[PDB]
């Protein structure tokens, strides 16, 4: 129907003369060196030309070849037919079974549910993680976010969350890796196929290896599935690896899309690009969505725009700092900068709350004393403050615990702590019960009764 | 028609008018003859970056676009020869053996097409082969300040692959010609260069020449993974690449981001390291066309990142850490204080972990990790007029002499055999009782001797890690026997 | 044969007939007022136009004007006729005319990056300076950073290092004054004529005085002169007044050419600008250039790109300490803080390496005891330790030395010691021997026996 006019990386613009100027968000194909190549219309540039983004390698596109325009925004299957296996950003079967698939189909571009159509509950779910359950809980129909620089266990943390709540689930899960390592995805598929739990999950993979187009759209093709499952069946889980990889993709493009750069070279549309996608995930009257997601923080800067703006869109926000990892605590959660909107007394009971804020306080009071200690030594503290740091350093390493998924690369066998025990232990240490025990007694153990038994060996 | 003329040229960038049937990424041919890569395809003109010198290209020069895009002689005839970033450009012999060609730009194998990494790639260094195992088809970072042994560690891991069946590749990016020359002279001296091809882009060469070299070197190693064979490539200084790419990016006027790097710098490293992986039996069959008919190839890759003043939380370092499935921090001060395999435990990791090691390794290496990151926890003592000795005194005195065991000289790779040293002698009790610190390192060398004579059998355990229920007690004997030599 | 079209600062734009447009690095020459105005082309700007930098003041240049392109990529006089005389960037006799009767003339923009023209030796450059050869030895064809500044005899160290490769070695040395004061440049010229070394150095000046074009290119013009002596068969010394001013000058130009700002406001082309200056100074299998360059670390942040780049090129560092100067030891080199990766390895040899490492300990152990002595009794220091403080006290007086260029200043002849006598002398001292000689014995003299005879003279 039309022809190429320019080609700049992922951005190619097409001339289509008036008759059929493609609708703003709309697909269209191109024959390159060999195979089909879907472009997505992005901007109706003036003069009958149109900006698009290659949903594949833009390499090998001639400056003049014809391109056919269809009316379909994006072709992605939805429903129980998808549960089987892995999908593309285009909704293609990336795995080795020609999909039986769709009884229906939806566009990856959708609207956020109506305000009055939005629901919410307070039925808290219990993760195995001691830090998370105590410091920041969430009810089903919640938005959890894992912030962390590179190499802070970002992935392994999500996978442990998954193995813990994808069991109590008894429902339909929708994992959607985006901008991640492919090696993890292959293992997650094989690992989950042996446990036979694939038939209730649904994969979709836009790799960090794939071109820009695939990444900033695969996040959408991901949840548009969870949305279908929502608008029918009620309880769905939605796991997303690196929402950042999606925003980051949109940045590699923003230059070629020809808009001025915002702060730190980001797109001026960061505010909305995030909100659109992030506003889609919610508990409808018809069905709720529980969702955790690994939001990357560039160069460790929590002030960097991606994290900064992403914060508001989360119910519970647990953050992993490199400082806490550099110690040995490998649920590397900073219990101070990490919070939830539902650490409310009326919601989580008073015992959980008082224990949480108690633990929070003494741990913060310790951060203050940390300065004078380093300059003038321990022997300068009052006998009371002396006890504060000692009790704190117990808490500081009782927060730790070995993950099952993490057994592979560390000898330590995994453990799983009751939300009940998490309270019993910390409340306990704070009362001053388990003082006599050395610090190492608390480092990397399950319930407090493990800290006790470890103290015996040493 | 398919021709054009250079309208403008500056700082390695070029703007060709015409070239109708030119395409994205296509390698345009110029006089010389050099080439140039079409990055832009604007309405009228075409932006391209010169793959080499540009000091003589002028206006009105004839430009004739070739057929395909950006590929270069892969194959098996490449090893034993140093090769220029773009391709065949040889040193010093004249010819070279293509199996064919292969695109320097390429998509990483699929998600369903993969096979969990089971196999081990021994580095030779006992410090890394124990606590941070590298497996076939894994990406392991080698990050640290300038002059900490990043390069030295890389080449030793290549030298140790002289007869493991694994084909090696060294990619010098923005390196001093002198250094690269002395690296290959020592690559042959210690044997063997023959098993490893070495793509080179000296510090003086083009910026485009530098930033593409990693991909060129990669595609050459990719030939082996698709083929069902295993391979190992080490990208020297991805930091020097990223800085080269930032040069072109800013000359093209692309809007800078964090630390003035283009926003796509992550994608730059991402699509490269993603190439390195393990391909399962079916993929190798399909690619091989039924010739290999049942084997899994792999491209193990360990890149190098040069940090400034230990600032690991910098932009580029953080991205490469985010990509690779593990890393190895060579600490600047551990290195100064004699601990030459400066690997910093408790911070260095290999997420593939257990699977990446042999049987006899992960059984023993479990006890080595505990002591090392937890001997530096009570570094406070500095081994003094003792206290609490039974506990604190023991664990420290033992640990201090394990760290002296992990200490190594370069060009002296310990096979899984001389792992008897690490496995037994250290962890459980042996060396801790007799040898003093200085004898602590020496004794190991002479133990390695007494088995070279009295353990040609053990040549079979390094064939299969085994550690059979019996072999446990079998090795226990050879150690006690050594307590009657030295 | 061409017309000027635009003139903005040192940036004049000249357009030519489209059939014969100038190559990139070629030189042009306008005639304005009295003097010509040599120009360096920088960019093949579109439209048959060419953009250039003025090797002089652009002032007075009328818009439309004639300028004749030549094939010369701005070439300069090279050969044994240059030394003893000062020249500016253009290779003109800046010193009061002698007319620099040349013999040849090379381009300054050559690519000296060779391959297999470069040797495989790794031979060391024996300097004759005890401190250096032992503690921080030079590599033949290597680069060495000279950190120091004023009041530490930095000039005399250059002058001596200059005469040493001139007498005990065949070749000569080239000094390149880039970017520093003019007053100094004069004083330095007279210090060389007084120390009678002037006859053996070719020197090139491009002070703060001159335009950006000069400072940026002045290094190369001096570099090639050295490259001439190299292909000539000799080993040479390339001094760079201040490499920092060179890279900084590259920023002014890159700014005038309108190039974008990179990290910390440096040029995006500084990674390359450095790699070419440096990679041209090396040891070919026909000769060798070895360069000592004064370094400047901005705000004492060796993380700044100007240092952090220049550092990945240096193979050695010579540090002049003011406190080491106070005492009296007068190659003011600080034995620690002075590094050289040509000693670290096997490569010098084991004996040299261990003697070197050996002094790096006895000399350091002496510091830790130097404040356990001021505060406590020197007597309560164990036997082996006050014998360490006895030996260290002695090595530091030994690694002092009298220079030839210093005979005018002093009166003391001073000398040149091999690597071997230096090892023998130092290894001999520190491993049980010469303990009977007084500490005075080892001030200010050559090989160890020179010191032994100094003992009788007492
Ligand atoms: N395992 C080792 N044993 C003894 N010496 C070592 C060892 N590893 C490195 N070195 C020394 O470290 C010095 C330099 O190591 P190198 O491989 O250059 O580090 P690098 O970080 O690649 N430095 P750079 O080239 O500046 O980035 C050499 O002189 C070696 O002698
Ligand atoms: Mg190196």
């Amino acid at each position: 129907t039309g022809k190429i006019v320019q080609v700049i990386g992922a951005v190619v613009d097409v001339e289509f003369p008036q008759d059929a100027v493609p609708r703003v968000y709309d697909a269209l194909e191109v024959q390159n060196g060999n195979e089909r190549l879907v472009l997505e219309v992005q901007q109706q540039l003036g003069g009958g030309i149109v900006r698009t983004i290659a949903m594949g390698s833009s390499d090998g596109l001639r400056r003049g070849l014809d391109v056919k325009d269809l009316e379909h925004p994006i072709e992605v299957p939805v429903g129980e037919a998808t549960l089987g296996r892995i999908m593309n950003v285009l909704g293609e079967p990336v795995d080795m079974k020609g999909e039986i698939g769709e009884e229906e189909r939806w566009a990856i571009h959708r609207a956020a549910p109506s305000y009055e159509e939005l629901s919410n509950s307070q039925e808290l779910l219990e993760t195995g993680i001691k830090v998370i359950d105590l410091m920041c809980p969430f009810a089903k129909g919640g938005k959890v976010g894992l912030f962390g620089g590179a190499g802070v266990g970002k992935t392994v943390n999500m996978m442990e969350l998954i193995r813990n709540i994808a069991i109590e689930h008894s429902g339909y899960s929708v994992f959607a890796g985006v901008g991640e390592r492919t090696r993890e995805g292959n293992d997650f598929y094989h690992e989950m196929t042996d446990s036979n739990v694939i038939d209730k999950v649904s994969l979709v993979y836009g790799q960090m290896n794939e071109p820009p187009g695939n990444r900033l759209r695969v996040a959408l093709t991901g949840l548009t599935m969870a949305e279908k499952f929502r608008d029918e069946g009620r309880d769905v889980l939605l796991f997303v690896d690196n929402i950042y990889r999606y925003t980051l993709a949109g940045t590699e493009v923003s230059a070629l899309l020809g808009r001025m750069p915002s702060a730190v070279g980001y797109q001026p549309t960061l505010a909305e690009e995030m909100g659109v996608l992030q506003e889609r995930i919610t508990s409808t009257k018809t069905g709720s969505i529980t969702s955790v997601q690994a939001v990357y923080v560039p160069a460790d800067d929590l002030t960097d725009p991606s994290p900064a703006t992403t914060f508001a869109h989360l119910d519970a926000t647990v953050v992993l700092s490199r400082q806490i990892a550099s110690l040995g605590i490998y649920p590397a959660v900073d219990p101070l900068d990490s919070t939830s909107r539902q650490l409310d007394p009326l919601v989580v009971g008073q015992e959980h709350y008082d224990t949480a804020r108690g633990v929070q306080s003494i741990l913060q009071r310790y951060q203050e004393l940390k300065d004078i200690i380093a300059i003038l030594g321990m022997d300068e503290l009052s006998e009371e403050d002396k006890l504060v740091v000692a009790r704190a350093r117990k808490i500081q390493r009782f927060l730790s615990q070995p993950f099952f998924v993490a057994e592979v690369f560390t000898g330590s066998p995994g453990k799983y702590v009751s939300l009940k025990d998490t309270i019993r232990g910390f409340k306990g240490i704070m009362e001053g019960e388990y003082d006599h025990l050395p610090e190492q007694a608390f480092y990397m153990v399950g319930s407090i009764e493990e800290a006790v038994e470890k103290a015996k060996k040493l | 028609h398919n021709e054009g003329t250079i309208v403008s040229v500056s700082d390695g960038v070029i703007r060709i008018h015409g070239l109708a049937d030119c395409m994205q990424g296509e390698m345009i041919s110029l006089p010389g003859n050099r080439y140039a890569i079409a990055l832009n395809l604007e309405r009228d003109s075409v932006g391209a970056v010169v793959m080499g010198p540009y000091a003589d290209l002028a206006e009105g020069m004839k430009v004739k676009c070739t057929g395909r895009i950006l590929e270069v002689p892969v194959g098996r005839g490449l090893l034993g020869r140093v090769v220029n970033t773009l391709g065949a450009p040889i040193d010093g012999k004249g010819p070279l053996d293509h199996d064919g060609f292969s695109a320097v730009e390429a998509i990483a194998p699929g998600v369903i097409e993969r096979q969990s990494v089971d196999q081990p790639v021994q580095t030779g260094y006992k410090a890394v082969d124990s606590m941070i195992p590298i497996g076939r088809g894994q990406r392991e970072l080698i990050i640290g300040d300038r002059q900490t042994g990043k390069t030295a560690l890389a080449i030793d891991a290549i030298i140790n692959q002289r007869d493991s069946g694994i084909k090696c590749i060294y990619v010098a990016i923005g390196q001093k010609a002198s250094t690269i020359s002395n690296v290959v002279r020592k690559l042959e001296e210690h044997g063997a260069l023959a098993n490893t091809i070495v793509v080179v882009a000296t510090a003086s060469e083009s910026a485009a020449l530098q930033y593409l070299a990693p991909y060129a070197g990669c595609a050459m190693g990719e030939y082996f993974r698709d083929r069902g064979e295993d391979a190992l490539i080490i990208y020297d200084d991805l930091s020097k690449q990223a800085v080269a790419y930032r040069q072109i990016s800013l000359l093209l006027r692309r809007p800078p981001g964090r630390e003035a790097f283009p926003g796509d710098v992550f994608y730059l490293h991402s699509r490269l390291l993603e190439r390195a992986a393990r391909v399962n039996a079916e993929y190798v069959e399909a690619f091989t066309k039924g010739e290999v008919k049942g084997k899994t190839g792999s491209l193990t890759a360990l890149p190098i990142i040069e940090t400034q003043a230990g600032d690991v939380s910098a932009f580029v370092p953080t991205n490469v850490i985010s990509i690779t499935d593990g890393q190895i921090f060579l600490e600047t001060n551990l290195f100064n204080a004699g601990i030459r395999p400066a690997v910093n435990p408790g911070i260095s990791v290999s997420r593939v972990g257990g699977a990446a090691q042999t049987k006899i390794m992960k059984k023993l290496s479990g006890g080595i990790r505990t002591a090392l990151a937890q001997y530096r926890e009570l570094a406070a003592f500095s081994q003094f007029a003792s206290d609490l000795d039974d506990a604190t005194r023991k664990q420290l005195d033992h640990g201090q002499k394990v760290t002296e065991l992990l200490k190594q000289k370069q060009y002296a790779p310990m096979s899984v055999a001389q792992q008897s040293l690490v496995l037994f002698a250290a962890e459980r009790g042996y060396l801790a009782d007799v040898e003093l610190s200085k004898i602590g390192s020496f004794e190991a060398a002479l133990l390695a001797y007494v088995d070279r004579d009295h353990a040609p059998l053990m040549q079979e355990i390094n064939q299969t890690g085994g550690y059979n229920d019996e072999i446990e007690g079998k090795l226990k004997g050879i150690l006690d026997s050594f307590k009657a030599t030295q």
